[PDB]
C-alpha cells in the first residue's frame, strides 16, 4: 500500500494549494463580534430575519462539505496529494460552520437560535436544495466508483463551493458594503476566501478526470452538468423570492447568483451560460476588508 | 503589438484567445526584444507568479503595460499583481479583469493598447 | 436535514476537544531540521536504515488514517459536534503525514527516498499491518452501518492511534533522549501530542456507542477486541524483530509495545492486557521537549 | 483520611476505587471540613481543571496534598496540575501516575499519605 511522498511531486498543482490553505488558516477568535450589536438594532425587523435566515442557511451548506462531500470524494481519490489537500479543506469547512454561530451568539439569544435552527432543517426548499447536491455525494458510499460518478460528485461540489452559497453571501456583503455589521461581514470575507481557493482546486481535479472519460460519456456529464445547473437555479430563483422579497433585493440577488454561476462554469473549464453583468457595487464595497491579507505564515 | 503572457489553469490562456492578437506564453528562457503587453493572473496574497517575475528581470525594457487577470472576491487584492508590477517598472495598468474576462473586458484592453501604443 | 448548531452541545466533551485540536495546530515550516545532519553522520549504516524504516512505516499509517480513517468514521456519526472535531483531526493526519517528507528531505537523497516508498509499499508485513485496520474502515463504505460495524471501527482507530504508532515512534525517541537527530525529534513530539488526544477522543465515542449495544452484541465486541488486540500484537513482534534486531533494541521495543497497548486498551475503558513496567528512561527523556508548549492561541 | 477527586473520563475514578479509602467526587457545591487529599486530572497544556480550581478556592484551607493523573506523552507537563497545586497552597506533592495507576502507584500513594499524615 502507498504512503504519501511529498517529495515526488503527483501533479503540478497540489504542493501550491496545500501551502495557501495553511497561509488562509483562521478561527473564529480571531474576529470578535461584539460591536455589531450598535448596527445591528439599526435594522428593521424583516431585514434581521433576513440575515438569520440566510446564515442558518449557510450554516446548513457548510455542515454538507464538511461531514460529506470532501470525506466521500476525496476517499476514492488515487492522488495522496491532492487528498490530502481535500482533508485540509474539510476541516475549513467546519471552522466555517462553527463561525456562524460565533455570529449568532451576539446577534441572538439562546432561543431565537432554536428557533432559527429548527426553520433550517424544516424547510422543504433547503431540504430539497441540499439534497440534490448530496444525492451525488452519496452515490460514493460504496467500494467502487466509476470515474463518471467521481466527475459528477467534484461538478456538484464546485456548484457548491461557487454558486449555491452565493445567495447567502449577498446579504452580508450588502450590508457590510454599507458599513453594517462589518466585523460579521469579516468573517464571511474569510470564508469567501477559503471557499474561492476551493471551487478552484476541485475545478481542476474535475477537469483531469474529464480527460480521462471516454467520448461517450463526456458527452453524458456535459448534458447532465448543464441540467444540474438549470435544475439548481430554478430553485434558487425560488430561495431568493421566499427570503428576499420582503426586503425588495430580489432582482440584485438574481444577478449576483448568475454572476457566480458563471464564475463556478469556468472554474469546471466550461463556458459562461448566463449573460454578463458587472457585480452589485455595493456588495463590491462589503468585499474590501483589511482582514482579508493575513498570512499565517507571517 | 506583441502579447506576453501566463497561464496556470488557462482563464488568461481563454482571454487570449479572444483578443486575435499575436501572443505567446512566457517561459524561463523567452526573450522578447520588441514591446510587448503583459497579461498575468494573480497567486497568493495579490502577488505576481514568480516565473512572470523572472521573465521581467530579463525583458523590462521592453514592457509598455499590464493586465492582469484576478477574482473580485479577492477585495483590495484583486489583480493586484498588475499594481505590483506597475510601481515596479513604472508602467500603466492597461486593465484588470476577472477570470477569463468578459466581452467588454476584451475590447476595453483593445482600446487600453491603441490608446497606449501612441 | 440538520445544521450544526454550537451554541446547543450535543454532547459533554466536543467542544473542549474542539478547542484543543486548534491550540495545538502546528505546521512542518516550524521547526528546522537540517542541524541534525551533524549527528545523523554519527549513526551506523544499520542505525540509519532502522529510522528510515520506521518513518516509512508512520508515514504509511498517518497516510490511511488521514485518507480514510477518520473521514469513514466522521461520515457514519450523527453527532454533529464530534463530527467537527474528528474533521479537524483527519486533517492534522495529513500534516503529521506530510511532516514526515520535510525530515526525509534533510537527511537523504531523492533517490534514497524513493528506495524507501519502494519498500514501504511492497512490504508483506506493512501491507498485513494496515490492512487488517483499514479493512475496518472499509465495512463502512455503504450508506447504513450497524452499531457493531461503528464501535469495531472506533476500537481499530484507538489501537492505531494509541498502539500501533509506537513501535514507531520508539526510535526517534530514543535517539532524541540520547541528544541525536533532536529536531526531528521535536517533530515527532508534536505528532505525539495529537496522537495522546486523538485517541482519547475516539475511545469516548466509541464507550457511547457501546452502551447502546444490546448484551450480546456487547459480548461479541468485546469478545473481537480482544482477538484484534492480540492479532495486532503478533504482527508487531515480527515487525520488531524485523526493525531493530539489527541494533539490538528487540526487548526494549516490545516492552514499549505492551506499555502503550495498555493505554490504549484504557483509551476505551477496558482494562490492561499486558504486565505493568515502567518505560524506558532514555525514551523517557527523548519525550521531554519545549516546543510541546506551544500554545497556537498565544 | 478523606480523598476529594475529579474525573473527566474515568482514570482518576477507577484508581479511586483501587484504593479502599473514604473518598468523593467534586462538585461546585461541596465544602470539606475535614483534612484531605486531592487528586485531580491533568487537561489543557500542564492545566488544572476549572472545577478543581473552583473547589480550591472554599477548601484549602483542609488540603494537604495532592496527586495528579496524567500521561507521560506530555513530556514535561505530565501531571502539571499538582505542580501548580503544590506551589499554589504549599502543600506536598504526594505522587503523579498515568491513566489509572498501577498497582505499584496505588501502594506508592498509601505509603505516601500515612507519611503526609504525621
Ligand atoms: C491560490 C490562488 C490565489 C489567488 C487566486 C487564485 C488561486 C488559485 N486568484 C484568482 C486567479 O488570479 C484567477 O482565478 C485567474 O483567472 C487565474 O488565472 P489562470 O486561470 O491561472 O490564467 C486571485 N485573484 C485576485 O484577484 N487576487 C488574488 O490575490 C488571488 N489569489
Ligand atoms: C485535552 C487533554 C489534555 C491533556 C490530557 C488529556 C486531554 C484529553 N492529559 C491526559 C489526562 O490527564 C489523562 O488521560 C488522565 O488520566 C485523565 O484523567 P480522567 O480519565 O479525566 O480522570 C494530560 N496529561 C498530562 O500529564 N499532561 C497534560 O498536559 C495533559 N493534557
Ligand atoms: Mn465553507
Ligand atoms: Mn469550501
Ligand atoms: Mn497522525
Ligand atoms: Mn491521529
Amino acid at each position: 500500500m502507498r504512503a504519501v511522498n511529498w517529495n515526488k511531486k503527483e501533479d503540478d498543482f497540489s504542493l501550491m494549494f496545500w501551502k495557501q490553505n495553511i497561509a488562509q488558516f483562521w478561527t473564529e477568535e480571531e474576529i470578535a463580534v461584539s460591536s455589531d450589536k450598535n448596527t445591528w438594532v439599526q435594522l428593521s425587523k424583516e431585514e434581521q430575519i433576513a440575515y438569520k435566515r440566510v446564515l442558518g442557511g449557510l450554516t446548513l451548506l457548510d455542515t454538507k462539505q464538511g461531514g460529506e462531500g470532501m470525506p466521500l470524494v476525496l476517499v476514492h481519490l488515487e492522488n495522496l496529494q491532492a487528498k490530502s489537500v481535500l482533508a485540509f479543506m474539510g476541516a475549513m469547512e467546519e471552522v466555517h460552520a462553527k463561525s456562524y454561530s460565533h455570529i449568532f451568539t451576539t446577534l441572538a439569544t439562546e432561543e431565537e437560535i432554536d428557533d432559527i435552527f429548527d426553520w433550517v432543517d424544516n424547510h422543504p426548499l433547503l431540504e430539497k436544495k441540499a439534497g440534490i447536491i448530496t444525492s451525488y455525494y452519496r452515490r460514493l458510499l460504496k467500494p467502487e466508483v466509476t470515474k463518471k460518478e467521481l466527475y459528477m460528485a467534484m461538478v456538484a461540489s464546485v456548484f457548491l463551493e461557487s454558486y449555491l452559497f452565493y445567495s447567502g453571501f449577498f446579504y452580508p456583503l450588502y450590508l457590510a458594503g454599507q458599513g453594517k455589521l462589518t466585523a460579521s461581514g469579516e468573517i464571511i470575507n474569510l470564508i469567501i476566501r477559503d471557499e474561492s481557493i476551493h471551487g478552484v482546486f476541485v475545478g481542476i481535479l474535475a477537469q483531469q478526470i474529464f480527460a480521462e472519460l471516454s467520448a461517450e460519456e463526456q458527452q453524458e456529464v456535459q448534458k447532465e452538468t448543464q441540467e444540474l445547473l438549470m435544475e439548481l437555479y430554478e430553485i434558487e430563483m425560488a430561495y431568493t423570492e421566499e427570503i428576499y422579497t420582503s426586503i425588495g433585493l430580489v432582482e440584485d440577488v438574481n444577478r449576483f447568483v448568475r454572476y457566480n454561476a458563471n464564475k463556478g462554469l469556468m472554474n469546471l473549464g466550461l463556458e459562461p451560460k448566463f449573460e454578463e453583468e458587472e457585480i452589485n457595487p455595493i456588495v463590491l464595497n462589503g468585499l474590501r476588508t483589511d482582514t482579508k491579507n493575513h498570512d499565517f505564515f507571517s | 503589438m506583441l502579447v506576453a503572457y501566463d497561464s496556470m489553469t488557462g482563464n488568461v490562456k481563454r482571454f487570449i484567445h479572444k483578443l486575435n492578437m499575436p501572443a505567446v506564453q512566457i517561459d524561463e528562457d523567452l526573450v522578447i526584444d520588441e514591446d510587448f503587453i503583459l497579461i498575468t493572473y494573480t497567486t497568493g496574497f495579490g502577488n505576481v507568479p514568480e516565473r512572470v517575475l523572472d521573465f521581467l528581470e530579463r525583458n523590462n525594457e521592453k514592457l509598455k503595460g499590464v493586465s492582469a487577470s484576478g477574482n473580485r472576491n479577492w477585495g483590495d487584492m484583486f489583480g493586484a499583481s498588475a499594481d505590483k508590477i506597475s510601481t515596479k517598472y513604472e508602467v500603466p495598468i492597461v486593465s484588470k479583469f476577472e477570470l477569463s474576462g468578459t466581452n467588454n473586458d476584451v475590447e476595453y484592453f483593445k482600446e487600453r493598447v491603441r490608446e497606449i501604443a501612441t
